[PDB]
This record gives C-alpha cells, sequence and structure tokens, in this order.
C-alpha cells in the first residue's frame, strides 16, 4: 500500500542492496515496525525480506536515487556499528 | 333754441381751481373729450367705472358745462342729462316722453329731435343705483320710440343699440354693472378713474388751514397711515381728515390716536358733524336702517317715495342734510345721497352693532363667505364690524349718540373666528384676520381668537410688520415657526417693531422647529434676532436656514450656534458660501458643540474648504448622522472624507452621498474604507454612475466576514446583470448586510434569475427587496413564483412599472393562494382586473391571514 | 552577514482553489501547499512541472449544517496541521505522517468563533484568539486546556508568540504583550493607526508591524526604542519575517507585495499582484514564499 504523501511516479527503478538475517533483526526488529518511522524521516520506501536460505536479507529503497543513497548509507553505517559490537563482544 | 342752453349753463354754474385742474387731467386721460384724438362721425360708447367717490360725477359735469360753453368741442348740436335715480321711480311710458318730460316744449320737436340721431349726445349717471333686473333690461327689445314699454325696456334697448344707432352715450357706474353693460352694450371704450395725487392733498390742506406749518403737520399726520392715505383718494375723505384735524388742533387734542385707525377718524368725524340736541338715537337708527338696505342691494341713493312708504320724518331729513351726511341735487331733484360709500359701510356695521317689511339678513350672513362673494362691499363692513368691536368707540358713540350695544354681536365674532388654523386656509386669509384684528385694537379678542393656532407661517412686507407684529406677540401654543421678510425695491422706528416680533422665542415653550426662507434683513434685526438665539432662554432642537442675505447676516446668524446646549438637528443652504466654512468650521471645532445630525444642501465649496471642514470632522466628537445632497464634492473632496472616516476615532454610522459627482476610484477607496471601518452600517449612493467596477470594489470589501454594513441602497446606478451575479454570490454566504434597493436598473431578466435562484436556499437572511422600474418579463416571473414558493425568510417585497399584467399576474396569484410564505406585506399594480381576479383575491385572503396586499429613505 | 538578503523572486506555478481563499500555509521539506477555503481544505503537490492545476491531491471538507472555516496552520516540523473556523463545536489536528491522510484528537470551542492560530512545537501548546476578545491555550499533548486572557473585545486580530510572551494587535491601534508566567495585565503601547498584521524577528528581539494607513513599524522588547521605515499608498494586513531574521515581506489591500531590509527600511524590487493580497507564508527552508489572493495561490522560489 503506497503512502499517500509518496509520490507514485517515485516508484520506478529502485534500488536493491543485501544484508544479513541477524543484523536485519537487530536493525528493524523482528517485528520491522521500526519500518515507516524510517521511511518517513527518510522520505523513501522499503521493504524487508530473508531471500537466501534465510541467511540473507534484502532491502529494496524507493525513491529519488539520492535519497537512495542516503538511506543505504545511514543502513550500512548501523550495520557496521552493530558487526564492530558483535565482534568485540564475541572476542570477550 | 339756444334757450335751453342758456338755461342749463346758468344752473350749471351754480351747481358748479382745483375742480378745473383735475378735470383737465382727466381730459387728456379720456379719449373722447381729449384735443388730441380724431371726432369720428360714429356712435361712441364710454364707460367710466371706478370705487366710490373720486367725482366721476363732478368730470361729467364739468364736461356738460364746457359743452354748454362752447368750452369743449362741442361737435354734437344739442345733449341731454339722464338721471336714472328720477327714472327709478317712473313707470312705463314710451322713449320720447320719457326723455321730453324735463323740458316742456320738446314734445313739439320730436320729429326733427328724433330724425337727427347724429346730433344728439347722452350723459347718464348713476346707472347701478337704477336696481332694474339684468333679465328686464335684456329681453323685449325694440326699434321705435314710439312704443309703450317699461323704463328698464327702453334703457337697456338704448344701451343695446337697437334705436338711434347715430347717437353717443357717456356713463358713469359702480365697477358692478360693468360686467352687465360688457354683456349688453357693443362697440365700448373704458375708462377708470384714480382721484386726488399727493401734490393734491397738500395743496388742498394748504388751502384749508391757510398756514405752511399747520398744513404741513396736517398731511404728515394723514401720511402715518397707510390705509386711511390710500382711502384719501375721494374729495370726501380729505375734507374729512381737514375738518377733523383743524377742530382737533384748535381744541388741543392729540391727532396721533385718531390717526391710527380709521374708525377713530370716522367716528370721530360722525360725532363732531352732527349738532345737538335731543332723542338723536331714532334719527340715528333711521339712518342705519337705510345704509344697511342700500348696502344690500349694493346702492346708495334714496327716493321720496319710499321714505315716505317707511314713515320718515321731514326733520330728520333735514337734520340729515344740515350736516352734509347725506346731500340733494337740484337736477336729479328729490333724491338723496350719502357723503361716501365708507361712511356707509361704517353705518351699516353700526346699524348690526346696534342692540334690536326689510331684505335684511343676520350678521353670520354677512360674516358668512358665499354672501362675500355675492357681495363685495361685505368684507369693508366685516373690518368696520370687527373695528366697531372697540370697548372704547362703543362708549363714546353710546355717550354722543345714546344708543345701546348688544354682547351677542361680539360673540358672533368668535362663533365665526374667521377660523384659519385648518390646512385649507391660504395666506390671504391670514393676513386678512391679522388686520381685521389690528383694526381691532383690543387684546382680549386678539388672545382669544390666537390661542387656535397650533403653527403659524408669516410673510412680511414694509406695511406688514405692525400688525404681524402686533397679533404674533399673543400666541402661546405654536409649536413651528417660518419666516419671510420680502426686500423693499427711520431704522430707529422699526427697532421696537422688530424687537416685539423676535419675544416669541422666549415666550413660547414648545417652539421647537424655526425656519427662515429667502429672508433679507438689515443689521439692527440682525442683532437682535442673534442676540435672542444666542440667548440660554431658547430651546429650538432643529433649525433650518436657506438663502438668508446678506452674507454677514448668514455669517451673525451661523455664529450664535457655537456652544449652543439643544440643537440637535442643523441644515444650512446659500447662494454664496465665501464665508459660510470659516463659522461653520468654528461651530464644528467647538468643544462643548454637541448637534447629532448635519446636512449641508446646495453649498458650493473648493478644495480647501473641504479640507479645514474634514479636520473639523475629524475633531468633531458628536455628530453619528451626515447628509449630503447636491454638494458638488470632486473625487479629492471624497478622497479627503475617506481619510477622515478611516481614522480609528471617528464614529459615523450613517453617510449619504447623492449628487456627488463620484466615480469608480472613489468606490475603491470606500471598499477600503468598508474593510478598515468600524462603525459604518448604513450607506446611501444615489444617482452615482458605480454600477460594475463599482460593485466589483464593493464586493472585494463587503466579502470579507469583518464587514458590518446592512443595508445599501442603489438608485439610478446603472446596475445590470453583473452586478446582479456578484450580489448573489454575496448573498449565498452568511453576509451581514440585511437590505438592498435596486432602481432605474435593468435587471428584469437576467438579474432576476440571479435572485431568484439565491433566493430559493434555506440560508439566506435578507429581509427586505425593493424592485421599481425592472421590467420583469412572464418567463422571469416563473422564475420568481418559484422561488416565492421555495423562500421562507423574506419579509416584504415592492413592486411597479414592470409589465407582469396577463398571465405573470395571474400565476404569481396562483402561487400566493398556494405557498404560506413568511413575507407580509406586498405592494403591486394591475393593467386590469377581472372576477377571477376577485375570487382569486379571496382565495389569496383565505389561504393566508396574515399577509396585507395592495422606508428605506425614512430609516437613513 | 548582507548576502542572506535576497535579490529576485520568479514563479511558474498556479492554484485554482475554485473560491476565495483565507489562509495558506507550506511544509518546510517544500513537497504540499495547503489552502483553507470557507467550507474545506484541500491538499496540493509541488512535485510536478505543471504550469495550473485544478485537481487537488485530496479534499477534506466539514459537514457541520452551518459550518464555517476561518484559518489554518502548520507547524515547523511540517506533521500537524491545525484548521479552526465558525459555528464549529471544536478544532481539529490532522496528521500528515501516517500512510493515509486520517484526523486525530479534537478539542472544544463551543459558543465561540476563532481567528487566531499559532503553535509552540517543542512545549506542545497551540494558541487561538477568539471575536469575544479571549486567547486560550491548548495542549497536543495530553489535550488538556489551561488559559483565560481576555478582557478587551477588540485588539486580538492577530497572534505572534516568542517564548514566554505573546504579542497581540488589532483596531484599537494598541500593541499589548502578555507573559504566560504571570497572571498580572500585559504591557501596552499606543500607535495612531489600526494594526492588522505581526511579525516577529527570530534572531533579534525586535517585532515587525503593520499599520492601516501604509506604514511600517519595528518595535524592540526592549520596551523603549521605536522605527519607522516604509510607506505604501493602502492598508497592509500582511508581514511575514524569513527564518534567518535579515528580511521581510509585506502585503496588503495595494495588492502589492514587495521585500525589505533589516535595519534600514530599504526596498528590494516587488511583484505585483491584480487584486488585495490577504495570505503570505515563507517555508523553513527559507527559499519558497506562498501568497492567497482571491479564490488562487502561488507558490514562489526565492533566488540568493
Amino acid at each position: 500500500i503506497r503512502p499517500w504523501w509518496f509520490p507514485v511516479q517515485e516508484l520506478r527503478d529502485p534500488l536493491v542492496f543485501y544484508l544479513e538475517a541477524w543484523l536485519a533483526d537487530e536493525l528493524f526488529g523482528p517485528d520491522r515496525a521500526i519500518i515507516p518511522e524510517m521511511e518517513w524521516t527518510s522520505q523513501a520506501l522499503l521493504t524487508v525480506d530473508i531471500v537466501d536460505s534465510g541467511n540473507l536479507v534484502e532491502i529494496t529503497v524507493f525513491g529519488r536515487p539520492r535519497v537512495q543513497n542516503r538511506v543505504k548509507s545511514m543502513l550500512l553505517c548501523l550495520a557496521w556499528f552493530h558487526r564492530e559490537h558483535r565482534a568485540r563482544a564475541e572476542k570477550m | 333754441d339756444n334757450r335751453c342752453r342758456y338755461i342749463l349753463k346758468t344752473k350749471f354754474r351754480e351747481m358748479w381751481k382745483e375742480v378745473q385742474v383735475m378735470a383737465e387731467r382727466y381730459k387728456m386721460l379720456i379719449p373722447f373729450s381729449n384735443p388730441r384724438v380724431l371726432p369720428g362721425p360714429f356712435s361712441y360708447t364710454v364707460v367710466l367705472y371706478g370705487p366710490a367717490g373720486l367725482g366721476k360725477t363732478t368730470l361729467a359735469q364739468k364736461l356738460m358745462l364746457d359743452w354748454a360753453e362752447d368750452n369743449l368741442i362741442h361737435k354734437f348740436k344739442y345733449a341731454f342729462y339722464l338721471s336714472c335715480r328720477e327714472l327709478s321711480r317712473l313707470g312705463p311710458c314710451s322713449f320720447a316722453e320719457l326723455v321730453f318730460r324735463d323740458w316742456p316744449e320738446l314734445q313739439d320737436d320730436i320729429p326733427h329731435i328724433l330724425a337727427q340721431a347724429r346730433k344728439i349726445l347722452f350723459v347718464i349717471d348713476g346707472f347701478d343705483e337704477l336696481g332694474a333686473a339684468p333679465g328686464a333690461l335684456i329681453e323685449d327689445i325694440c326699434g321705435d320710440w314710439e312704443k309703450k314699454k317699461p323704463v328698464p325696456v327702453l334703457l337697456g334697448s338704448l344701451l343695446n343699440r337697437v334705436m338711434l344707432p347715430k347717437a353717443a352715450l357717456l356713463v358713469t357706474t359702480r365697477p358692478r354693472a360693468l360686467r352687465d353693460l360688457r354683456i349688453l352694450a357693443e362697440e365700448p371704450i373704458y375708462i377708470r378713474v384714480e382721484g386726488f395725487l399727493e401734490e393734491d392733498r397738500r395743496a388742498y390742506f394748504l388751502r384749508h388751514f391757510g398756514d405752511e406749518d399747520q398744513a404741513m403737520r396736517a398731511f404728515e399726520l394723514m401720511r402715518s397711515n397707510a390705509a386711511l392715505f390710500q382711502l384719501g383718494s375721494a374729495p370726501a375723505v380729505c375734507w374729512i381728515v381737514c375738518t377733523t384735524l383743524k377742530l382737533q388742533m384748535e381744541k388741543g387734542e392729540d391727532p396721533v390716536p385718531t390717526c391710527l385707525t380709521r374708525t377713530g377718524l370716522f367716528l370721530r368725524f360722525l360725532c363732531s358733524r352732527f349738532p345737538q340736541g335731543a332723542q338723536l338715537r331714532g334719527a340715528l337708527r333711521t339712518l342705519s336702517l337705510l345704509a344697511a338696505q342700500g348696502l344690500w342691494a349694493q346702492t346708495s341713493v334714496l327716493h321720496r317715495e319710499d321714505l315716505e312708504r317707511l314713515g320718515v320724518q321731514e326733520s330728520d331729513l333735514r337734520l340729515f342734510l344740515d350736516g352734509d351726511i347725506l346731500r340733494q341735487d337740484r337736477v336729479s331733484k328729490g333724491c338723496y345721497s350719502f357723503i361716501h360709500l365708507s361712511f356707509q359701510q361704517f353705518l351699516t356695521a353700526l346699524f348690526y352693532t346696534l342692540e334690536k317689511t326689510w331684505d335684511i339678513g343676520d350678521v353670520q350672513k354677512l360674516l358668512s363667505g358665499v354672501e362675500r362673494l355675492r357681495n363685495p362691499d361685505l368684507i369693508q363692513a366685516g373690518y368696520y364690524s370687527f373695528g366697531l368691536a372697540n370697548e372704547k368707540r362703543a362708549k363714546e358713540l353710546e355717550a354722543t349718540f345714546g344708543c345701546r350695544m348688544s354682547p351677542d354681536i361680539k360673540q358672533e365674532l368668535l362663533r365665526c373666528d374667521i377660523s384659519c388654523k385648518g390646512g385649507h386656509s391660504t395666506v390671504t386669509d391670514l393676513q386678512e384676520l391679522l388686520g381685521c384684528l389690528y383694526e381691532s385694537q383690543e387684546e382680549e379678542l386678539v388672545k382669544e381668537v390666537m390661542a387656535q393656532f397650533k403653527e403659524i407661517s408669516l410673510h412680511l412686507n414694509a406695511v406688514d410688520v405692525v400688525p404681524s407684529s402686533f397679533c404674533v406677540k399673543h400666541c402661546r401654543n405654536l409649536q413651528k415657526m417660518s419666516l419671510q421678510v420680502i426686500k423693499e425695491n427711520d431704522d430707529q422706528h422699526m427697532l421696537p417693531f422688530w424687537t416685539d416680533l423676535c419675544s416669541i422665542f422666549g415666550s413660547n415653550k414648545d417652539l421647537m422647529g424655526l425656519a427662515i426662507n429667502d429672508s433679507f434683513l438689515s443689521a439692527s434685526l440682525v442683532r437682535i434676532l442673534c442676540e435672542q438665539i444666542a440667548s440660554d432662554t431658547c430651546h429650538l432642537q432643529r433649525v433650518v436656514f436657506k438663502n438668508i442675505s446678506p452674507a454677514d447676516a448668514h455669517r451673525n446668524l451661523c455664529l450664535a450656534l457655537r456652544g449652543h446646549k439643544t440643537v440637535t438637528y442643523l441644515t444650512l443652504q446659500g447662494n454664496d458660501q465665501d464665508d459660510m466654512f470659516p463659522a461653520l468650521c468654528e461651530v464644528l471645532r467647538h468643544p462643548e458643540c454637541n448637534l447629532r445630525y448635519l446636512g449641508l444642501v446646495s453649498c458650493s465649496a473648493t478644495t480647501q474648504q473641504w479640507a479645514d471642514l474634514s479636520l473639523a470632522l475629524e475633531v468633531n466628537q458628536s455628530l453619528t448622522c451626515v447628509n449630503l445632497s447636491d454638494n458638488e464634492l470632486l473625487d479629492e473632496g471624497a478622497k479627503l472624507l475617506y481619510t477622515t472616516l478611516r481614522h480609528p476615532k471617528c464614529f459615523l454610522q450613517r453617510l449619504s452621498l447623492e449628487n456627488c459627482h463620484l466615480t469608480e476610484a472613489n468606490c475603491k477607496d470606500l471598499a477600503a474604507v468598508l474593510v478598515v471601518s468600524r462603525e459604518l452600517t448604513h450607506l446611501c449612493l444615489a444617482k452615482n454612475p458605480i454600477g460594475n467596477t463599482g460593485v466589483k470594489f464593493l464586493c472585494e470589501g463587503l466579502r470579507y466576514p469583518e464587514c458590518k454594513l446592512q443595508t445599501l441602497v442603489l438608485w439610478n446606478c446603472d446596475i445590470t446583470s453583473d452586478g446582479c451575479c456578484d450580489l448573489t454570490k454575496l448573498l449565498q454566504e452568511k453576509s451581514s448586510l440585511l437590505c438592498l434597493d435596486l432602481g432605474l436598473n435593468h435587471i428584469g431578466v437576467k438579474g432576476m434569475k440571479f435572485l431568484c435562484e439565491a433566493l430559493r436556499k434555506p440560508l439566506c437572511n435578507l429581509r427586505c427587496l425593493w424592485l421599481w422600474g425592472c421590467s420583469i418579463p412572464p418567463f422571469s416571473c416563473e422564475d420568481l413564483c418559484s422561488a416565492l414558493s421555495c423562500n421562507q425568510s423574506l419579509v416584504t417585497l415592492d413592486l411597479g412599472q414592470n409589465p407582469l399584467g396577463s398571465s405573470g399576474v395571474k400565476m404569481l396569484f396562483e402561487t400566493l393562494t398556494c405557498s404560506s410564505g413568511t413575507l407580509r406585506t406586498l405592494r403591486l399594480k394591475i393593467d386590469d382586473f377581472n372576477d377571477e381576479l376577485n375570487k382569486l383575491l379571496e382565495e389569496i385572503e383565505e389561504k393566508n391571514p396574515q399577509l396585507i396586499i395592495d422606508s428605506h429613505d425614512f430609516m437613513i | 552577514k548582507r548576502l542572506a538578503v535576497p535579490c529576485k523572486l520568479e514563479k511558474m506555478r498556479i492554484l485554482a482553489h475554485g473560491e476565495l481563499v483565507l489562509a495558506t500555509a507550506i511544509s518546510s521539506f517544500t513537497r504540499h501547499v495547503f489552502t483553507c477555503g470557507r467550507r474545506g481544505i484541500k491538499v496540493w503537490s509541488l512535485t510536478g512541472q505543471v504550469a495550473e492545476d485544478r485537481f487537488p491531491e485530496s479534499h477534506l471538507p466539514i459537514q457541520t449544517p452551518g459550518a464555517f472555516l476561518r484559518t489554518c496552520l502548520l507547524s515547523s516540523n511540517s506533521r500537524s496541521l491545525l484548521t479552526g473556523g465558525y459555528n464549529l463545536a471544536s478544532v481539529s489536528v490532522w496528521d500528515l505522517a501516517a500512510p493515509s491522510l486520517h484526523v486525530k484528537e479534537q478539542l472544544p470551542c463551543a459558543g465561540l468563533n476563532c481567528q487566531a492560530l499559532d503553535a509552540n512545537l517543542d512545549a506542545n501548546l497551540a494558541f487561538a484568539s477568539f471575536t469575544s476578545g479571549v486567547v486560550r491555550i491548548w495542549d497536543l499533548r495530553d489535550q488538556s486546556v489551561v488559559r483565560d486572557l481576555k478582557g478587551y473585545p477588540d485588539g486580538v486580530k492577530s497572534i505572534v508568540v516568542k517564548g514566554y510572551n505573546i504579542w497581540t494587535g488589532g483596531p484599537d491601534a494598541c500593541l499589548r504583550c502578555w507573559d504566560q508566567r504571570t497572571i498580572m495585565k500585559p504591557l501596552e503601547y499606543q500607535f495612531k493607526s489600526q494594526i492588522m498584521s505581526l511579525s516577529h524577528s527570530p534572531q533579534e528581539d525586535w517585532v515587525l508591524l503593520g499599520m492601516a494607513n501604509g506604514q511600517q513599524w519595528l518595535q524592540s522588547t526592549s520596551g523603549s526604542q521605536r522605527h519607522m521605515v516604509g510607506q505604501k499608498d493602502s492598508v497592509i494586513l500582511s508581514v511575514k519575517f524569513s527564518p534567518f531574521g535579515q528580511w521581510w515581506a509585506s502585503v496588503g489591500m495595494d495588492d502589492f507585495l514587495g521585500v525589505y531590509s533589516m535595519p534600514a527600511g530599504t526596498k528590494v524590487f516587488e511583484v505585483p499582484e491584480m487584486s488585495p493580497v490577504t495570505c503570505c507564508d515563507v517555508s523553513s527552508n527559507n527559499r519558497l514564499v506562498v501568497t492567497g489572493s482571491g479564490e488562487h495561490a502561488s507558490v514562489y522560489q526565492i533566488t540568493y
């Protein structure tokens, strides 16, 4: 269901990038309830699903390409922080 | 032959310088005897008409004597004098014996005299005194002198020129017989007699008194009273005044009080002229009866036969004769005439004043207006009867002649009262009432008559100042006054007269309104009037000044209004305004002024005057309604007025600009005012070409919810369908305006469509709607009927000059029967109605009872 | 720096509301324009190249019989929209963040008609004034109502709030400043023409006025200094101060919209309309200004 404030035209040509399943559950939560809030604050449309045997999650971002890059970079930085914290905890 | 002329001239010399002077003057006047008028050989009918006296008979006698002496042209071979008084008593006779009866030997000369028709001249005196009926004079003409007929038949035949067509005639009579003569006679020339001039009167006084100073004193006494001075045109009045004044001067009595009113002069002359004796009451009563009988029949000559039949004494006749009250004429032997008709009218009023078969009416008959129309002489009798009501004159008359007076005749005056308080009275009626009351010279009668007036209106000339000032001083129940002093084409003497008049403001306690129209004043009157206006005893509430001259008088009158503590309404008008504005601005700027309404009409102005007026209005904190009509405002003055209006300290609620020459730019500024202002509720714009763009700008102003205007007036404003659409668009929303006037606007079809489609919605709150001269067609009337069926809030509807006659009226009445709308008053015009329309009206009444089926300027 | 003052304004955008517009607002993100009419709110989108559009993205009507809308306000964060009018029993809050336009909580105003809208976002407070001459404060968080500022039937046509102070103005030609922390009377300043609009400088403590006679004045919050810079030939009923605090724009019955620069009150080149302009707003992005006049609205682009 397309939100009313998101134009229909921007749906075309989305950006797709992959991440790990545990990273997805850390970022968006197991219930994925935080997706609409990030969608609004970033002004882009997101889809989260696990597509590779439960190991790899696919994320699709809808919107203008600069907004796509900004959202992708923020998500990658958050995932990198989670990776660093997890590695430090496991080494401990 | 010549013996007849010899005897005639001998008798004339007995019955005969000033007389010669006036005879020569009128001989210049009259064409018949004028030396420079061609004496053509054809019949001349000369008629002399004039008021009583003035000596037309004397002129005739002098002309006949000039004929006898051969002093005149005397183209005529022989002439005769025919006295109507003798012919009055004569019975039926022939014309020849009628005319020859005076000379014992003319019967021999019958053929030569009657055949020579061109040689004979006739002179007739006192034709009105004949007493014959008009029917007898007109009917039964004849062409032969030998015929035996009654006297009036012969006189009418001679007058109608049926017999003796080559003879000439000259006749002297009262003006009443003029109509009868012009009906009966032919080829007429009419000459009027005026009488003595001013120099003649002065010379008469010089000759009677014999001294320059005394004669000048006596003359200037006569000039004091205008009514007497005019009456002096007759020699008899000059003789009476000369004798009375000479006797008063010799005795030592003050002549001015006698000269004040003519009634006192006549009464004094009558009292002095009659000798002493006893039982004069019977003689006076007989004289009064004779005067009244003669006046009723409009005659002033008495005959011996009637005197004997009534039973008169020879002694009384001689007593009247010796005093020159009545006079006997040798040529008109056995006939008596009165000294003057004025004296006869005085005696008739005296007769009615006296305590009590004849044709004498009653007092109310004389006072009745219909009889006044019947007998013109009765009005002067009314004046003298009012005058005789004076108590002092009655006491003097009872002392001298011994008669008695009745009070009931005085009550008759109040019974008729010459009622004038009604609106059917004219200006002349009020003038006559004032003149009669002044002639009365009694305060009680004037008080009792004047108590009826609730409003008064005076028009004053120089002669009108004294009586009006005497009368108006006594009225104390009036509530509205108007003045008008006409400019004439001594001031110290006039000082008390205008002092008395202006006193009405302080004496009366309900004179709320004062109006001064087209009055030209003087410095003393203006000073007194302003002293009275500025006084603290004034209680005026509405004042209207118009056309007051000169400019200094207008300015002085305006200046008295500064700080006035009672005037709440004011209106100003004038022809020249070069100094009105400074005084008006001084009045407005005053910190104590509290005038609540202001009105300027037709005043001319310039830009600077509008600027200072606007500044004074900004200073002013009192008025709530301003009316400007016909004022020559321009765009700049309108802009200054608007700048006065947008100030956050004004409180103008109602405003009118009619014929002020506005334009659409002023209308945009007005829209700005309506957006800004916070007190304007009613606005009127009439006779202004501001229809389309002006309506759009007003709409810009009106759309704002803050707008508080409740009434707009549009008249001759060229409202079109575009304006109708804009007004409908305004009306559909929740707007503040309740009323909307449209006049001389072609809204008949498209405008009607827009208004009806607006009216159908349940949201409308408009109360009143006026239509006039809109040319509403029937196909629009269908939608009008639909809208009237739909609506439930409109209260009044006015229609006129709109052709709804055949189908529109019927459809409207049928819908009115069907509908039950809330409108109360409905008015319409019907070209023609029928029985079906009448039963439709009955159905309208029975279907809705509250309707009444047959204001905006009143509200503003 | 002086470079903050703009130089040029241009526009190619037209919105056809269909009826006379009484208020306007623009989102800070520069995405949508909101116009308030007499009976309903309409929401419009800027993400297009259309010269003139007659169709909104949504129509939001009111259905109370005899209702009448008067004003609309948008908060800084581009989240909540407030609305109020005549003959309404309550004021509304509308939320933009959800995927579909849905209405939020309401608070009552029965028996009164309101023409004022101001909101302190961080404190979660809203401000409104009514024709009776009363100002009341609502809480947007817990829906509580606690305020009573009245006494003058007039002087409440315009509202501006700065921290704990509220500035009011109206037809009495008088200006008043209130304190939310005190129960005392306000402070009066007296002028000689009707006040029709207010706008406050966000950087330095100055308040801009618009007078009914075409005059413009600056009032300092220190209570002493006063300035007079500007003149127009007709009534002014709209002033708006840029978020950067360097310049403002004024509109009025003269139908002329021009840009002024602090503090000399010098004119920057202006743009003429065709009818009286009653609405003006500037985005928190400091790049767009929108106007409302007649049955239309416009969106202008600012060039520095």
